């Protein structure tokens, strides 16, 4: 192939965990101008790839788009003259016709388990029947079928990971996030991000399969009071939480407003510690070898969204014994003191 | 021109009724003068210091004069920073 | 008897420069407007004239009173107090929409009347 | 505008219909709307001719001759009627004025805002189309960054 589309979906998290797949594609073939037809909140993540070209905004999980927009994007994918598609939109017929209408040599897609994929094989080169209908619920991998097809053994080794999730930040986002946390009470070396706050916003980068992923503030106040301050900078998804956070943990605590995942990764790269709950902050921390702890609502979701915790030797994964994200708030403090210094 | 009209209700009316018209030739002449004014302005104000489409605000960022230069620019400068990022990763970040 | 202890700090300071506390006794919780009117303390201010206020329903933002030490026995903001005032320090409630509880009630709510036209800020200790 | 980073999506799409203005709670009347600004005392002179000719001089690329003919053109057509009725002379003279203006508008200055957007890199003063007839500089291919510094 020479040009490769990607019709992925989900938002911030699911677009982030596709970076191993795109690096796999660019490792399989020498030169691939990769394009992404994703949803808004997903294009922003594609500042952090250094392997992509266009990254347009479509929201393929709309199912009922404007025919002007639908035909515009169909003709766009046609006029870019792709050779592979690799949807992972998780739909069969209807969307299979949307991939077929694109002049593509190798239409690759995911498929509903239900009857909704009645005729997807008539248009696709690969089937990839899936699980749970909510693929992000599958966890961090989410693409093992797409990966174990991409670069199957035909001449050489697959090499499906390349040191998973090598995100990369630019210097301008680094400078503006540095000015952000310096306008806060933080120094570039000794500070710690948070990125877990009770909110109602899509900028917290949670998931499509996790509901009780974001932790409360009074429980977060007890967590952060249990630990001596290494200047924890708070990462709110919206300014309305700022006056809430100052009302809960105190006026002295410094809050940084980050909604762009590129700005978030620029914050991670300068941070020396991460106390994230199940958001994209955990994976951006595991990228660039930063020390996380990674709270979770269950050991199942913790193993699913962090299977490689035994490979970085810093992300001491934490969960809750019961559900509903009611964790201990005691031993997490102990191994936080262990790992952050 | 002057007419007295009787009406039962209110009063008498002293209508005047100056029926006139600009005329066929004068209408052509005002078309002529306005087209000549359009010529004069199209040339002169065309030769004026258009302050917006001269500076580094329009002509700097893109500034071709299209309406897609904004969108293709903010679709290209992501690609340019991504290419520079790949060049940075080519030489060990 | 079950007596709720109001204070009703006036907005105008005395010529001494110290606030004046009046300590109205009125029993039970029905409505803070009806309590401040039955017990005869200045609630409205210049809106105390007859038709200069809505007289209890909540359509005007006139009987607003800053209440501190009052997280104990109140009704929550009834979405008229949350809407008819929108950008306030959140200690300010409308007396005729709020309610200090039920007859069997004791407490020490201190309610600075006329928060508009005041000189002091009250420096409430930060919550949580 | 530029937006080197990707901008932040607004979580509050304010409304399909109501405007994007601030509410009256935060509106400082008088100063914003100009209803209580303009205290006379900071104003300046230039009574209607020291500020018209100033504005004409502010926006003008007309030289001595081109410009004089521009000032005398519309008075010539205005006196094409109410003084005489030449006819085709007016249109022939107007075409002559247009053509001589366009020949004059092949200006000796080239004013690099005239050129393509791809030209704006740096150092574009060393580029001199102003004097160099038959430039012969293959930089308008616009597919590779040639070093035109010579
Ligand atoms: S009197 Fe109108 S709000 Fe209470």
């Amino acid at each position: 192939v020479r040009r490769c589309c990607c019709v992925i979906s989900g938002g911030v998290y699911e677009n982030l965990l596709f970076f191993p797949t795109i690096q796999l594609i660019k490792d399989r073939y020498p030169g691939v101008q990769v394009d992404i037809l994703t949803t808004e909140r997903g294009k922003q993540t594609y500042e952090l790839n250094k392997n992509v070209r266009w990254a347009n905004v479509y929201d393929p999980d709309d199912h009922w788009p404007e025919p002007a927009e639908y035909t515009d994007m169909i003709g766009l994918l046609k006029g870019r003259y792709y050779d592979m598609v690799l949807s992972t939109k998780l739909a069969g017929l209807g969307h299979a016709a949307f991939l077929f209408m694109t002049t593509a040599r190798d239409r690759v897609s995911y498929i509903y388990p239900n009857v909704n994929s009645a005729g997807a094989g008539l248009m696709l080169s690969e089937t990839f029947t899936a699980e749970n209908t909510n693929l992000s619920e599958l966890g961090y991998s989410m693409y093992t079928q797409m990966e174990d097809w991409l670069g199957r053994p035909f001449r050489s080794v697959p090499r499906t990971p390349l040191l998973p999730l090598r995100v990369s930040i630019s210097r301008k986002v680094k400078e503006v996030v540095a000015a952000k946390y310096r306008n806060a009470g933080a120094v570039t070396g000794k500070f710690i991000v948070i990125h877990g706050i009770e909110s109602d916003s899509k900028a917290s980068m949670q998931s499509k399969g996790d509901a009780d992923s974001l932790l409360s503030l009074e429980k977060w106040a007890k967590i952060i009071k249990g630990v001596r301050g290494f200047k924890p900078v708070f990462v709110i998804p919206h300014e309305k939480e700022r006056e809430n956070v100052e009302d809960f943990v105190g006026d002295d605590t410094s809050i940084v407003f980050i909604t762009t995942p590129g700005q978030l990764a620029a914050l991670i790269n300068d941070s020396a510690g991460v106390i994230a709950t199940n958001t994209a902050a955990i994976q951006l921390a595991n990228a660039r070898d930063k020390p996380c702890i990674g709270l979770f609502s269950s050991e199942e979701k913790g193993k699913l969204f962090v299977p490689y915790a035994e490979e970085k030797s810093n992300c001491v994964i934490i969960a809750s014994k019961t559900g509903k994200l009611a964790d201990i708030d005691i031993g997490t403090v102990k191994n936080a003191m262990q790992v952050f210094e | 021109a002057v007419m007295v009209q009787q009406i039962e209700g209110m009063r008498d009316i002293i209508t005047e009724k100056h029926v006139w018209h600009l005329s066929d030739k004068a209408i052509k002449n005002v078309y002529m003068f306005y087209i000549m004014f359009t010529c004069w302005g199209c040339l002169y104000f065309g030769s004026a210091k258009d302050p917006f489409y001269d500076s580094e605000e329009y002509r700097g960022d893109g500034g071709d004069g299209t309406g897609y230069w904004v969108y293709e620019t903010v679709c290209i400068s992501p690609f340019l920073i991504l290419l520079g990022k790949k060049e940075k990763n080519l030489e060990m970040h | 008897p079950p007596a709720v202890d109001f204070a009703f700090v006036h907005s105008v300071l005395l010529p001494d420069g110290t606030p004046d506390v009046h300590w109205r006794r009125a029993n039970g919780g029905q409505k803070l407007r009806d309590i401040m009117l039955d017990s005869n303390i200045e609630l409205y201010g210049p809106y105390s004239k007859p038709l200069s206020n809505c007289a209890g329903v909540g359509t005007c933002a006139t009987c607003m009173v800053e209440i501190v030490n009052g997280k104990e026995l109140l009704n929550p903001r009834t979405d008229i107090e949350k809407e008819k005032l929108k950008r306030k320090p959140k200690n300010w409630r409308l007396a005729c929409q709020t309610n200090v509880g039920n007859p069997d009630s004791t407490g020490l709510v201190v309610i600075q009347q006329l928060p508009e036209w005041k000189a002091h800020e009250w420096n409430i200790p930060k919550n949580i | 505008g530029l937006s080197q980073i990707e901008p932040d999506i607004n979580e509050d799409p304010i409304g399909q219909f109501e405007t994007n203005s601030i509410e009256m709670e935060d509106f400082k009347y008088g100063y914003y709307d100009g209803a209580h600004t303009y205290y006379e005392g900071e104003v300046q002179k230039g009574t209607f001719w020291g500020a018209i000719a100033d504005d004409i001089a502010a926006v003008d690329q007309t030289n001595g001759f081109q410009g004089l003919i521009s000032c005398m053109f519309l008075p010539a057509i205005a006196l094409g009627m109410y003084f005489d009725a030449p006819g085709e002379y007016l249109f022939i003279g107007a075409a002559l004025f247009t053509v001589v203006f366009c020949i004059i508008e092949m200006d000796k200055p080239d004013q690099p805002h005239n050129f393509e957007p791809q030209i704006y890199k740096l150092e574009r003063g060393a580029r001199d189309k102003l004097i160099n007839d038959y430039n012969t500089m293959s930089i308008w291919d616009f597919n590779d960054k040639y070093g035109d510094v010579w």
